[PDB]
DNA sequence: GACTATGCACG
DNA sequence: CGTGCAT
DNA sequence: AGTCATTCATG
DNA sequence: CATGAAT
């Protein structure tokens, strides 16, 4: 009827409980691809609709109650919140989900609610996707035991980076900024060849974050120490013009600012500024920035001290900030704070991963397929022999026990035999067919090869990643400075 | 909840009038900041012909348009204090968005009748596929995306069709003829019911 | 550029577009299956996406997307709101969506939201949609034109009177209160005998409204005239029940209430009956009901007048009210006041309709299959000529032609033939092909005879209701007085 | 936002704080009304032991409980005007019931330990399958398959069957053992300072 | 995840 | 007022 | 259909 | 103070 258990024991199996499920189960990333579980079931059911970038978009109500239902067992709320935020590219460096309508502003304002919007899969959230068809990933049953999802996707490209994360748990929290997608690539590359690559030959591919919002990063210092340890401070500043107005008033122009910044806040800061004459000078500040343009100008009155108003919003406001790596990921079911090389070798493991298993999974469907060709041209020496054999034979089993015991055929080549249709019998043409057995017996000992040889493994693998960089490869917005 | 236009300016500045917290976010992202300003209606609109002067004035929707627009109402209403030179309707292309309209303009009308008459009241015509606003148009593009309402364009989207004063349309509304008007509003949304069942069984055609 | 447009005209063009659409495609019922569009979407998707009373609960958000994102372009919350009407059997008589979890109550308090609960269709749903996928109702292209839904459902039930309908849209309204599913039944097999049948003689058959609620129903005369007219206002009245209590005290007891009655409110205004001393005796009113019995306890002073009290509360509270048939539907696009005649008879036209489709498309299916059975009959003593004349052939086209020309089988048995698999040559039984070759002649027989007649074909519409009523016959829960 | 029981009665009358509104509904159709009374709390209770005093006392969800449990709070506490015999935690049976158990826990020991050291608090166990079971135990005689995601999934008349009934049901009673002993965890687990916290969980959970 | 206001007909 | 699909 | 408050780590 | 997945 009732139980006894101590306050100690109590919080103990509860927080424990907690503990272990927001750590691998919710706040963080894994270090391998990329994602936090509710990402991952978003992209994966996504794909699994065929909700794709190539084809119409769909109605964000629809893929969240899909996602609900099959896969992520908490409110619709989180995850269309979720799905929005990878559709905005001032958050993310490389959108995975394209969202058509309200999805939101850098001033924050609420996206249209998911009875308004539609979306899809980006071309690049395919390229996360890419091969998980072939058995390249492992899978797990959903909270149902009704569907199988992946524990993690096979990743063409090392999303941890480009992306980012973000980031907090219990005991635990993370900040990753996102990258350059070319530069992750390039030092990936360096070091599929060069494995016991340093940190500072490393940044001569990878120097530093790259954010959506561009600015300005400063601190090459506390950056490799960040590459080196997973922590490290680093300053993001906005990018600012001066520009000469009539009548010796200057006026301050900002058109970049730091990330996780919000713009109507910001403005609204640095107009309380001038409201309250903390710092003499400001005449006034306008939000400039239309649909195509991100435009603050702070006009100065004149003979105003431009250097000191400029210095002390870059104190006083998010005009400045600093920005805190604290680089924590999943890696092996437990939270690692990790720097760029058990990231760059944690990727480097997993794509060989799969494309190992991509590798089995095709040479599988080439030899079933070679196996039951090599049948078929065999039947064709012995048809009259075969029909007579099946002619008497007293059903599909006796016929398939007759093909085997008689003529020596396999199990898999006598149900592909007697499973013809009676017209395949007018054919006679064995070259098409050795056609085929000299195309498949060519693409397993290329496969096979991969398989056996971490050599050309590799290669394959810096082919591959070469081919996405030329692909999705898109210019450096943030300037680095030390 | 009303987003302003940057500077003020009587002559030059327009009002629209979104039904929709999400369309009003299309909006004031997809505007020209300089001199069109955002106001957001939430929710169907109170029927000024059917409900007490009381009720009405007490309705948070009337009364934050009586003041954005600032000329107060009725018969204290000066069309010369006014904010805006366009006031712009601007709805889903659906049949709850004609709804609105309908109950707007009866309540400009009754409450504002100088801002109606000095052709002061627009309504936008937003494109129903995806650009042609027409079937007939529609044809004529494939020999060279039907919206279902505003939340499904981009802000971008918005702008160039709608909301921008050179490439967009809006149906400028004038009183032809003030006692055929004032019989044409009432019938519709007055009080009294067997007129208006008797108007819809003489001109809507159920096919 | 812009273009006028008069008051008058612009007001006339856009109440014209609202009126129609929320008379013909919102606010009433279609007079054949007694949904309102949303009703009839809901049922549909969930049907077409297999989640009916003998499969799993699916969760109630992926039920409501896939409606928002192929058929209903409305907000999820009144497409949620309705699916959880649609499933309280407070509201409805025979309830068509089954839910698990917390859906509402009695008191009016809130369901829990579309991502706690679960649904599914019930089993007499089911009967709504029996033989949809056998064209026999007209579809329509969606919002997207993406996919065809249904404008009707095929309705195995009269549905306009089993659960009624409610009801408002412009310049028309509508209130049809539930009736008893074997009374509507047995009226309308009355009603196919006697086509031109009286309302005197249908009320024996169909005596009135049967609330789910249950309660006392109080009025013949105005009962005829809804019947008649479609309107009439009728008098709904609790059941009641005095307990003797200790020291001479006594207690009113409630056990049924009238329909569409917020059970809370009406507690309230009771007790407000007491707190204000509108009456004398009332000691202390208590709502007792638990989740297996409705029970209001009105506990009466010492030396109180049980019947001055009762009656007073029938008529100052809502222990009693009246209810008024307005019974307004969509009857060839257009609304329509109606009686009970224009109603059952326009169900029966659609069952007709209905039965006649389906029985074309099954003889079609029937002759095709006949078809190839002859052929392959044939074949069966034929089939070494066969096999070496197929063998003799070039290909499939000219094993067809060969076919044809030399044995003269049709194009279709041709085809037939020519794709059977190999392992068929050991299923080489004739008796069998001619017991199916009989079944089908007589299936044949029997479709045709309904086709080609009027009164067999009214026949199977009385056998199918009958088996209906059978099936799902329940007690009158509300009693009946004149 | 208090459902309360029809009479009132110190010496029976239980008090359940249920996770969630809808979960709060699906409670008031399924409990005795006579001595059982409902109260949701709307999303995660305020951990006591990191907020000010200041921020604590103006929380909506902490105020309305010291006002139904109707003891007052602190050292103002008098156990002997409580409203209620038994106090009972009702959440999901998942991690972040887990959770809201721990932060209600630790308020009710920082502000309310008479309550908790009477051996008055306790803590639902909702079924995890369903014959219903708790636990993978239960589930192999059974055999001889739904999975309860939450509260939300029971309709009415089965949770009070398996959890509210007095006569069918079984609680946690909540006991301090050891004052000291739990004085660190609730401070460790809770506390403002991570490095401890961050430590515990490496020392204690299995991620295997 | 509850709450807040309207339209529409009708007693 | 309160009903039920809408915004 | 926007809005309100809380966890958790962090500077 | 915000951040972003959670209640
Ligand atoms: N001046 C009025 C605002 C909106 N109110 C309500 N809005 C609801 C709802 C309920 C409201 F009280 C809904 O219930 C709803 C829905 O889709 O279910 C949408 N909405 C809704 C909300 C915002 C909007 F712009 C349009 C809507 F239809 C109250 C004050
Ligand atoms: N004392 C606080 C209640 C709840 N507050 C909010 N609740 C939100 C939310 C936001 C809130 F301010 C959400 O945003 C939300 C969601 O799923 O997105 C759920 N909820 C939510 C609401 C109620 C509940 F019981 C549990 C929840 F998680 C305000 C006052
Ligand atoms: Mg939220
Ligand atoms: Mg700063
Ligand atoms: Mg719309
Ligand atoms: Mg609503
Ligand atoms: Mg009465
Ligand atoms: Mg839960």
């Amino acid at each position: 009827n009732i139980q006894n258990m101590s306050l100690e024991d109590i919080m103990g199996e509860r927080f424990g409980r907690y503990s272990k499920y927001i750590i691998q189960d919710r706040a963080l990333p894994d270090i391998r691809d990329g994602l936090k579980p509710v990402q991952r079931r978003i992209l994966y059911s996504m794909n699994k609709d065929s909700n794709t970038f190539d084809k119409s978009y769909r109605k964000s109500a629809k893929s969240v109650g899909n996602i609900m239902g099959n896969f992520h067992p908490h409110g619709d709320s989180s995850i269309y919140d979720a799905m929005v935020r990878m559709s905005q590219n001032w958050k993310n460096r490389e959108i995975l989900v394209e969202m058509h309508g309200n999805n939101g502003s850098m001033d924050g304002d609420p996206p249209a609610a998911m009875r308004y919007t539609e979306a899809r899969l980006s071309e690049i959230a395919g390229y996360l996707l890419q091969d998980i068809e072939k058995k390249t990933v492992p899978f797990a049953w959903n909270f149902d035991d009704t569907e199988k999802e992946p524990t993690v996707l096979p990743a063409a490209f090392p999303n941890l980076l480009v992306n980012g994360s973000t980031g907090i748990s219990a005991g635990y929290a993370t900040d990753i900024p996102p990258h350059n997608l070319a530069e992750v690539i390039d030092a990936a590359v360096y070091m599929i060849d060069h494995p016991t690559a340093k940190i500072d030959k490393l940044m001569e591919f990878l120097p530093g974050p790259d954010f959506p919002t561009g600015a300005i990063i400063q601190g090459r210092d506390e950056i490799k120490k960040a590459y080196e340890t997973g922590k490290g401070r680093v300053v993001v500043r906005s990018k600012t013009e001066i520009e000469k107005l009539k009548g010796g008033k200057e006026q301050i122009v900002i058109t970049e600012i730091p990330y996780e910044i919000n713009k109507a806040n910001l403005v609204k800061k640095i107009d309380d500024v001038r409201v309250n004459n903390k710092v003499a000078g400001i005449a006034e500040v306008r939000d400039e920035s239309d649909r195509d343009g991100l435009r603050i100008a702070i006009e100065l009155k004149k003979d105003a001290n431009t250097e000191l108003v400029l210095n002390y919003l870059f104190k006083y406001t998010d005009l400045q900030i600093n920005y805190n790596f604290n680089m924590v990921a999943i890696d092996n079911f437990t939270p690692r704070q990790v720097g760029i090389v058990p990231i760059l070798s944690s990727y480097i493991a997993h794509r060989r991963e799969v494309i190992l298993a991509r590798s089995r999974f095709d040479k599988e469907k080439a030899e079933k397929r070679l196996h039951i060709v090599e049948g078929l041209i065999r039947v064709i020496s012995i048809l009259d022999e075969v029909i007579a054999l099946i002619r008497a034979s007293e059903n599909k089993a006796d016929a398939k026990e007759n093909l085997k015991v008689s003529y020596d055929f396999t199990e898999e080549q006598a149900e592909a035999i007697v499973t013809l249709q009676l017209y395949r019998l007018t054919n006679t043409d064995v070259v098409v067919l050795q056609e085929e057995e000299a195309e498949l017996r060519e693409k397993i000992a290329m496969l096979a090869a991969i398989i056996g040889d971490e050599r050309t493994m590799y290669n394959l693998m810096k082919k591959e990643l070469r081919e996405v960089k030329k692909k999705f490869a898109t210019p450096r917005l943030s300037s680095l400075e030390d | 909840k009303l987003t302003p236009a940057q500077s003020k300016n009587p002559a030059k500045n327009e009002l629209y009038l979104v039904e929709g917290d999400s369309a009003g976010g299309s909006a004031k992202q997809g505007r020209d900041r300089k001199f069109q300003a955002i106001l957001p209606l939430r929710g169907k609109v109170i029927n000024t012909a059917k409900a007490k002067m009381a009720d009405i004035l007490k309705n948070e929707e009337i009364n934050t348009m009586i003041y954005t627009i600032g000329a107060g109402v009725g018969a204290d209403f000066s069309i010369e204090d006014a904010n805006y030179d366009k006031i712009i309707i601007m709805t889903d292309a659906d049949t709850d968005g004609a709804h609105i309209q309908t109950l707007l303009l009866t309540f400009f009308y009754r409450y504002m009748r100088p801002l109606v008459e000095a052709g002061h009241v627009y309504i936008a015509l937003p494109p129903l596929y995806k650009y042609a606003w027409t079937d007939g148009e529609l044809e004529e593009l494939r020999k060279q995306q039907r919206y279902k309402g505003l939340g499904e364009m981009n802000a971008d989207q918005l702008w160039e069709t709608t909301m921008n004063p050179e490439t967009r349309t809006l149906i400028r509304v004038t009183i032809e003829d003030l006692a055929r008007a004032e019989r044409r509003v009432n019938v519709l949304m007055g009080d009294k019911v067997e007129p208006r069942r008797k108007w819809i069984e003489d001109n809507v055609k159920f096919t």
